């Protein structure tokens, strides 16, 4: 009753795919099921207590262990979605479970499995009967609170409710130059409409209310008061993960003992997976940087707890993984290497009390208040600070320059910032490590660039590039108090990285805090460059 | 029927031959259209040219006319006898038809149908470029065009600026809902079907996979401004700025008469030009906003000006912004189309050249190689950089000053062609003497006496010394600021001359060397002749052997012979200093532009090495008449299989001469023959003789790696040309030629009595481990098998015993060397034999890919390969010779020292210029054509939309060029599409056969006007990738050489194709991944469309250089705005394409880090432990580590620690390596003394019920000390997906 389809690397089950995500395969598309229908007896545990005690606080004391992905029919279970398809030859639109579509397979070469329209005879129906290939339809319906469901084709095409029971087609522009237009036509009523009327301001007047379908649980809620939104197949704004990661340090916030250990006078080197060296400090950067520390052996474990649909997360908007309170969560671990940069305390405290810094801080706090009002949340909590924006911007620029100079892949590199200032133990420093176990610069390639002959050149080129952006007069004039954004003077063409690398989600970033820009001068932290 | 007057305005010579340029706007010249004759005069009144018009283009001041047929008058003809009127006031004038028609035979001796057609192909590449530029960028219908039945925003793809209100809110879909609300539905809809497809695709399939990535959206973006950055000299006061753009406006209904299908009126727009000039004072501070055109005052220009610098120049930034407001109806009237900015000097200045170099952007660090690169490229100067657009500069007489700068939306640049000197009339006289008298002839150089040999070889070194002598006059004269580099450049050329003379001297004082030289020249000439005959026969043509034996085919090229003379003294004596000491052992590195013969350069060294080894004798107590000599190792899997065919021909020719020599009683070459084997993974080739039998058994109801015979070209049928001898313990597989008459030397009629009958190859692994071949061609990843299998030591010559019936023996094998009489064969007994000499030469190709983790993993396992290939001679220790070859050199010194632990010697050296080093000449565009590039960047659209539009434009413009000119358009009728990954090729494959054919068929079926495109039918699509089966690959490569067929029809007045019954069809679109493994110099392909910037520069130069070798080339890179690397390359387009080698990305090779010692150390330790001794060779040797055997463990540990210390150059690394090795050795020592079990390496054999394994494989558990890899690269095994198919009913219903 089951059949193989394909394979994926075990890294992507906690960052791109996972229990709830659309998977665009070469021949079809599926959605991963939840975890109480997984084979528990074939998952190898991972021993890590300092993260288990963090997951148990959030999800309750019943959580048991962290378990690796399951590894001649053993694998991750999926199910076809969306459940409507299209025919290549006759251009027909019909759900999979009317009975008019059939499934072909070949077991030794499972990547060639597809659906077929049995007995296709042409659009008019005047050719010898054969079999043609069936492809999915590429629009869905997303709800902010966590629901995804099929697009309502019949209601959309008939302009509301109707009694008709005909069939449907797709039509195109018929010109050689228009490329994106689509049309849906009824064979009996001759009702015709276009797909443009589902996006924009016209979407509110034309689409119906949410139904409340969690596809991976096979379960319906009663009603949903939120408004719906239409999304494409395979777009990046359809699944976001919730993650919690830790570093394997020698032996109740996560990041407390990490800062305590990494900035000791003599960082220990007797544990097998933690080994550090104290090489150097560059020439131009004496007053700012106090310590630069290399890590030759590093280890990081992860976990996965939930997901959200339309907007990145900031707990009533999060959706669970199982039917009840779960009993284990997926996990992962990677052995790698990293670079740790520490900054000078007195230089920072001197820079915190200037004037233009205070004006920029007031602007950002006004923007934060504007953002948190529009989503019904407490507007006086969880503000990071002004130090965070500066350090975080510098980190994003450094990662971009590591990719540009050395030819690396962008997703291979991960950041981690330390800027808490609440309990009287001030922090300042960034970390950069390696994402994958088979990535670029894996075998000692990143630690090569931690020597003072290369890091200064990388820093100088990183800072001198960001003086004028490629979308420049409108980028520096951007004011976040006007329209409730969390960024100011930080666009796609100068500051943002891929969603795998980022720790926060492109929130709280500004580049005029670092160098003189086209509109502000006196807010810079690095002077004379 | 017009008369015009020439005035010689245009500049490029090719354009001035085929065009006429008139003054004024086209509004005066509306009486001139296509298919018209115009008769061109000069100023005095003399008839020169008669032509026919193809196309007309226009601008704000000038109109350009392109011809298609033209005749050039050779004599001098006067206008006085002509009855016509002189041109009225230097404009166009009308000709009476009858007098023109009558005068054409009378006073020009021609008719209409006798006009010759245009033959040049540079003209054709220009016309195609103009066509695609007009259709993608615009304006297409002139500056005062009319657009019908569609919106102006979607007509064009590139170069448009949005109003500021739209840019802040962004997009979610390409079409806005409120802009499409017409009264009627879209009446021109058609069913979304693969209609009239007939794909004719071969649809081959296999299993393969690649990597993946992601990025942000290219849909939600549109820019509203563009700028630049330029640096200007001091002591000036003001400049001139010109900006121009275009605006569109809607024509009300009563003003036009363009009707739809159903009788209603259609939408018509109209275009109006815009722009003006300003003058700006140079005062520090931000520029005030200014508006050039008063009628649209809400579009600006701005920027900032900075203070003076340390040298005396200024930084200035300029922009151009759209700040208009978005209306409610006709939203497109606030958009700006086709912008451009020009900055020049004031009208009244004394000196124009005021633009200088950008500041150097120093970073307080120097690298001598970097300064050398800046010395070489001192006439390519980068003046400006663009912000959201590309830039361009006009260079004055001084090559460090510029007069004008501007901006380009789609930029172009043409690259000069590298050639080898000797054929042109302006080269050095000695090269022309060598070519004219034939001193490079390979047949001549094998028969000369020694003194004419020295006479002939001396000319090259004499002229090289002379060239270095005139290179030294210009140390401080022409290379100002670079004295140190100008001296270090000449030092290495002097060393090169010294080594050339040393090679000739070694050749003079020896006889074995002269014999080997003659042998190598003879073999190379014969193989070079015969390969072309084999290729001609395999394609089914009718040729004879004496056609190909001419002087053109059997000659050298100077850098190849020079490399040969360099390479001699290190191979002709094992006691040379390059092979006896661990310091100053120069490892040669050869790099050259791709296309020159590096492969035939480095095959001659292998031939010379092979011949010389058998003439020396058993030095040092080692056998020397058999065994492996040359190892030749590669990185990928497909290029190895392509190069094996090339190596077989040389082996065949050497076998022919060895067989012919023995018939005269000359036994210098020995008795054993020359054989060549593969050594690749078990997926491609069988392991044992049982599997070789099984494959042939399954065939009649894979060791056949060859398709045709190398020596004769007859087809090889796998059914009847394979014999597998019976095997009680081992067999021998033979492959025969397919000749039926019996005239090939490798057929069954002739070669049956030889010790190795038939084609002399080896494919099966156990067959190689018994009778080792002379030559080996392997892949890198096979070398990880040393720590697993202990029988590999036969390949290095570590043997003791031998059986007469089977071959060489290793411990723990089947045969022990004793037999009884059986099948009548006499009984035999084992014998003992002195050891064999380890190999002499290592060759590495594509050495630039040895970097990163692959380079580190190669470097750590190379400790064993260098150790095992060593021996003793009079107390000294002899080590092998290493040769590598690259395409781009960058930080080669540290790479070679980390990988091979040698010095370096790059040949040929630099010189003082990039254009005129001794062995290469970078020619000039005025005398030989180049390779043009073109670039396209566009936001808003998706990647499929851009790909579809570009493909359609090229395909339909090529057809229009075909319809008028004929067969010269053949290079540009088949389109190559190069990709970077398998997933994206799979995505484009679906769109190729569905959408492009439909959009290309209906290209002229609407009311929108497209001037250059034409009607084309697409039928054929292929694909070259690793998923194509190996039997089918040469059929696809041999299909690419058929041309499109043409025939002239006088009814239509054009050319048309027609394919007869049973004939092959030419291919239309071809798609190719990384493996663009073109077999030969295929003369047809001349148009490539790169899809995305590759991750490396070497890959970009390798891939794009295949097209355009015999006919002019044209590449178009398609870049996406959403990726950082693409945008960074777009803004700096014209400087990256003039200084390729300056921009090569970085590399690193670092073994002996902790993360690489956690992988490779155990594998290297066990490899050196096993393949060097006898007690640890068998599978049961793991328990042998007693308290009496530990002295060999110390030897291996000392070797590894010594290499770690010598390469890392730090004692901390040596201490770390010593500690790790000590821990592993102690861990091994504890497992031996645990009695009650039998210890081995693997669980294998009938004793496995009590066998306990020692080492592991990468599997479920995490990595450990005892995990030993099986390749140089591993990904952990994935997880597989399990579908569920069922039915679920949906009772719930929708509601508002
Ligand atoms: N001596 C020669 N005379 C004429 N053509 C040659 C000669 N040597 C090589 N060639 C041509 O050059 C090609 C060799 O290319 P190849 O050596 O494979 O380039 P590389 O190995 O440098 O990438 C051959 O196909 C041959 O046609």
């Amino acid at each position: 009753n089951k059949t193989p389809v394909g394979e994926v690397r075990p890294s992507q089950l906690l960052w791109t795919y996972g229990p709830g995500a659309l998977i665009d395969l070469p021949s079809l598309s599926v959605v991963t099921l939840g975890i109480d229908r997984w084979e528990r007896e074939r998952c190898q545990p991972i021993q890590e207590a300092r993260l288990l005690a963090a997951v148990r606080k959030v999800l309750g004391p019943q959580v048991e262990n962290l378990r690796m992905p399951p590894f001649a029919n053993i694998g991750v279970p999926v199910r076809p979605f969306p459940r409507w398809m299209r025919c290549v030859k006759c251009g027909l639109l019909s759900p999979f479970d009317d009975g008019l579509l059939e499934i072909k397979e070949d077991r030794f070469r499972a990547e060639r499995t597809r659906f077929v329209h049995k007995g296709c005879t042409g659009s008019k129906g005047n050719l010898p009967a054969k079999d043609a290939d069936a492809v999915p339809a590429r629009f869905l319906l997303a709800c902010r609170d966590g629901h995804l469901d099929d697009f309502p084709w019949h209601y959309f095409v008939h302009g509301g409710n109707s009694t008709c029971k005909g069939t449907l087609r797709f039509f195109e522009s018929g010109a050689s130059l228009q490329t994106e237009n689509l049309w849906v036509r009824c064979d009996s009523c001759e009702a015709s409409r276009s797909m443009a009327h589902a996006f924009g301001k016209a979407g509110k007047e034309n689409l119906p209310a949410c139904r409340g379908r969690h596809p991976h649980l096979d379960q319906f809620d009663i009603d949903c008061g939120e408004e719906p939104r239409a999304v494409l197949l395979g777009a990046t704004n359809s699944w976001f993960p919730i993650t919690l990661s830790a570093l394997a340090i020698p032996q109740a916030d996560i990041k407390g003992p990490e800062w305590e250990v990494l900035t000791e006078a003599n960082p220990p080197t007797d544990y097998p997976h933690f080994m550090s060296k104290k090489i150097g400090t560059p020439a131009q950067f004496i007053p700012y940087i106090s310590r630069v520390l290399l890590l030759e052996r590093l280890r990081e474990v992860n976990a996965l707890l939930g997901f959200t649909r339309v907007e990145a997360p900031e707990r009533p908007q999060m959706a669970s993984l199982a039917r009840n309170k779960p009993e284990w969560v997926p996990a992962n671990q990677v052995h790698g290497e990293g670079i740790f940069i520490q900054f000078n305390e007195k230089t920072l405290v001197a820079w915190e009390s200037l004037d233009a810094v205070k004006q920029v801080d007031e602007m950002l706090r006004g923007g934060h208040t504007g953002w948190r009002n529009s989503r019904n949340l407490d507007p006086n909590e969880d503000y990071p600070g002004i130090r965070y924006a500066m350090l975080h911007t510098l980190s994003h620029l450094l990662i971009r320059e590591l990719a540009l100079e050395c030819g690396y892949n962008a997703a291979s590199i991960r950041e981690r910032i330390y800027a808490d200032t609440s309990n009287g133990s001030p922090q300042a420093g960034i970390l950069i490590y390696t994402a994958a176990a088979d990535s670029d610069g894996t075998l000692g390639g990143l630690v090569d660039l931690g020597k003072p002959e290369n890091l200064g050149r990388l820093l100088v080129q990183a800072l001198n590039r960001s003086k004028i952006c490629s979308s420049d007069p409108l980028c520096s004039e951007h004011n976040p108090e006007k329209d409730r954004s969390l960024h100011a003077a930080a666009c796609h063409a100068c500051t943002l990285v891929a969603e795998t690398s980022c720790e926060q989600g492109n929130r709280y970033l500004d580049r005029s805090l670092l160098i003189p820009t086209l509109e502000r001068i006196h807010a810079a932290f690095f002077k004379g460059f | 029927a017009w008369i015009a007057i020439d005035h010689n305005f245009s500049r490029a010579q090719v354009l001035t031959y085929y065009t006429l340029q008139l003054k004024g706007e086209h509004s005066l010249h509306q009486a001139i259209s296509d298919n018209d004759w115009i008769l061109v005069l000069d100023t005095t009144g003399n008839i020169t040219r008669v032509g026919r018009i193809l196309r007309i283009r226009s601008d704000l001041e000038t109109t350009t006319i392109f011809f298609d047929r033209m005749l050039q008058v050779k004599s001098v003809v006067s206008i006085g006898i002509t009855p016509f009127k002189f041109p009225p006031n230097d404009r166009a004038g009308r000709i009476q038809w009858t007098d023109f028609i009558e005068t054409l035979p009378k006073e020009l001796h021609i008719t209409i149908a006798d006009i010759p057609k245009i033959e040049d192909q540079t003209y054709i590449r220009e016309l195609l470029q103009l066509a695609v530029m007009d259709d993608l960028l615009g304006p297409a219908g002139g500056p005062n065009e009319l657009i019908v039945d569609m919106g102006v925003r979607d007509r064009y793809l590139v170069g448009k600026l949005a109003p500021r209100e739209a840019a802040e809110r962004g997009q979610e879909f390409p079409i806005d809902a409120e802009d499409i609300e017409d009264e009627e539905p879209d009446l021109i809809v058609k069913a979304k079907t693969a209609k009239v497809n007939s794909p004719s695709v071969l649809g081959s399939g296999e299993t393969d996979t690649a990597e993946e990535i992601d990025a942000a959206s290219n849909q939600s973006l549109v820019p509203s401004s563009l700028g630049m950055t330029f640096c200007v000299d001091g002591d000036v006061d003001r400049v001139e700025i010109e900006a121009r753009w275009g605006r569109y406006e809607r024509v009300p209904n009563d003003e036009h008469q363009f009707f739809k299908s159903n009788g209603q009126k259609a939408k018509v727009w109209k275009r109006i030009p815009c722009g003006g000039k300003i003058v700006l004072p140079l005062i520090e501070g931000s520029i005030s906003h200014n508006a050039p055109d008063s009628t649209s005052p809400e579009v600006r220009v701005q920027g900032s000006i900075r203070a003076k610098n340390d040298n005396g120049d200024r930084l200035i930034t300029l922009f151009l912004v759209n700040a208009q407001e978005e209306p409610d109806t006709n939203r497109d009237t606030a958009w700006v189309f086709q912008p451009e900015l020009i900055v020049r000097a004031a009208k009244d200045a004394a000196k124009p050249a005021i633009f200088r170099r950008r500041p150097v952007l120093d970073a307080d660090g120097m690298d001598p190689e970097r300064e050398a690169l800046e010395m070489i490229y001192r006439d390519r100067v980068e003046f400006a950089v663009g912000h959201g657009v590309a830039v361009h500069a006009e260079i004055a007489d001084d090559v460090t000053l510029a007069t004008e700068v501007r901006t380009t939306v789609m930029p172009q640049y043409e690259v000069q062609a590298t050639e080898t000197p000797g054929l042109e009339l302006s080269d050095r006289p000695a090269m022309r003497e060598m070519v004219s008298s034939g001193l490079l002839d390979m047949q001549r150089l094998a028969t000369l006496d020694i003194d004419p040999l020295v006479d002939a070889l001396s000319v090259l070194t004499n002229d090289y010394a002379t060239w270095i002598d005139e290179q030294n006059l210009n140390v401080s004269s022409k290379a100002k600021g670079f004295d140190t580099q100008a001296q270090t450049a000449i030092n290495r050329c002097q060393e090169i001359h010294t080594r050339l003379q040393e090679g000739i001297n070694t050749l003079k004082s020896n006889e074995n060397a002269l014999a080997a030289f003659r042998f190598a020249n003879q073999a190379m000439a014969t193989q070079r002749i015969r390969s072309l005959y084999a290729l001609a026969m395999r394609r089914g043509e009718d040729v004879t052997l004496d056609k190909f034996d001419v002087l053109k085919n059997r000659s050298w090229r100077p850098f190849q012979l020079a490399f040969l003379l360099l390479s001699i003294p290190s191979l002709a004596d094992p006691c040379h200093p390059d092979r006896v000491k661990p310091i100053e052992a120069y490892a040669d590195l050869l790099w050259f532009p791709t296309g020159g013969g590096k492969t035939e350069a480095y095959l001659g060294v292998a031939a010379f090495t092979m011949a010389i080894r058998r003439m020396q004798g058993n030095l040092g107590g080692y056998d020397s008449s058999r065994g492996l000599t040359v190892i030749m190792r590669y990185t990928l899997r497909l290029l190895t299989l392509q190069q094996f065919q090339r190596a077989t021909a040389l082996i065949c020719a050497m076998e022919v001469l060895r067989r012919e020599a023995l018939n005269k009683g000359d036994k210098s070459l020995g008795t054993e023959p020359f054989t060549i084997g593969l050594w690749v993974g078990n997926k491609v080739t069988p392991g044992t003789t049982e599997d070789s039998h099984n494959a042939i058994e399954k065939t009649r109801n894979s060791p056949v790696q060859l398709t045709s015979c190398p020596w004769c070209g007859t087809e090889i049928v796998p059914g009847q040309d394979v014999e597998v001898k019976k095997d009680k313990a081992g067999g021998r597989t033979f492959v025969y030629c397919g000749d039926k008459k019996g005239r090939c030397e490798f057929s069954k009629g002739k070669s049956s009595t030889q010790p190795h009958p038939g084609i002399p190859v080896l494919v099966v692994d156990e067959e190689i481990y018994h009778r080792p071949p002379t030559m080996m061609i392997a892949t890198v990843d096979k070398f990880a098998m040393m720590a697993w299998r202990g029988q590999v030591r036969t390949l290095f010559g570590r043997v003791e015993k031998e059986c007469e019936r089977h071959g060489l023996l290793w411990p723990g094998a089947n045969c022990t060397g004793n037999h009884q009489a059986f099948k009548g064969q006499p009984s035999a007994k084992v014998k003992a034999i002195p050891p064999i000499r380890p190999p002499d030469l290592i060759i590495q190709d594509e050495f630039h890919l040895i970097s990163g983790p692959l380079g580190t993993m190669v470097g750590l396992y190379e400790t064993a390969v260098d150790e095992l290939c060593s021996w003793t001679l009079n107390g000294k220790t002899v080590k092998p010779k290493i040769i590598a070859s690259t395409a781009t050199v960058r930080k080669a010194k540290e790479q070679v020292n980390n990988v091979f632990m040698r010095q370096v010697s790059v040949f040929p050296p630099h010189g003082l210029d990039v254009e005129d080093n001794f062995f290469s000449v970078q020619r000039h565009i005025k005398d030989k054509f180049g390779r043009r590039y073109l670039g396209v960047c566009s936001p808003g659209s998706s990647r499929p939309a851009m790909l579809i539009r570009v493909y359609t434009a090229f395909l339909t413009a090529a057809q229009e060029l075909f319809d008028h000119f004929g067969e010269p358009a053949d290079p540009y009728m088949t389109m190559v599409g190069y990709f970077n990954s398998l997933r994206e090729l799979g995505g484009m494959k679906r769109l190729a056969e569905d959408d492009v054919q439909t959009r290309s068929y209906r290209v002229q079926m609407s009311m929108v006007e497209r001037p250059a495109l034409a009607q084309r039918s697409v039928n054929n699509i292929r694909e070259l990738t690793s998923r194509v089966s190996s039997q089918d690959i040469p059929k696809y490569l041999d299909n690419l050489e058929v041309k499109f067929k043409a025939e002239f029809d006088s009814s239509a007045g054009k050319y048309v194709t027609k394919w007869q019954e049973g004939d092959t069809r030419a291919i239309d679109v071809v798609l190719a991944t990384n493996m663009l493994s073109v077999g030969v110099d295929v003369n047809r392909l001349g148009l490539m469309a790169v899809n995305g910037q590759p991750k490396g520069t070497a890959e970009y130069i390798q891939a794009t250089s295949r097209v355009g070798r015999s006919f002019p080339g044209l590449v178009c890179t398609v870049l996406t705005w959403a990726r950082p690397r693409d945008l960074s390359h777009y803004e700096t387009f014209e400087h990256y394409h003039a200084t390729f080698y300056k921009h090569v990305e970085a590399q690193s090779v670092t073994p002996f880090s902790p993360r690489a010692m956690d992988r490779g150390l155990t594998g290297s330790l066990l490899s050196l432990m096993r393949l060097k001794n006898n007690e640890f060779s068998p599978n049961e040797g793991a328990g042998k580590l007693d308290m009496s055997n530990q002295s060999e463990l110390a030897h291996a540990i000392e070797v590894l620690a010594t290499r770690a210390g010598n390469v890392a150059e730090d004692n901390a690394r040596k201490l770390l390596a010593e500690n790790e090795l000590k821990e592993r050795a102690d861990e091994w020592a504890k497992e031996a003394s645990k009695g009650g079990r039998i210890l081995g390496y693997e669980k294998r054999g009938p004793d496995k019920d009590k066998t306990v394994a020692l080492i592991k494989s990468p599997g479920l558990q995490a990595w450990d000390n005892w995990t030993v890899p099986m390749s140089m690269r591993e990904v952990e095994s994935g997880v597989r997906l399990i579908m569920d198919t069922k039915f679920i009913k949906d009772d719930h219903d929708w509601k508002p």
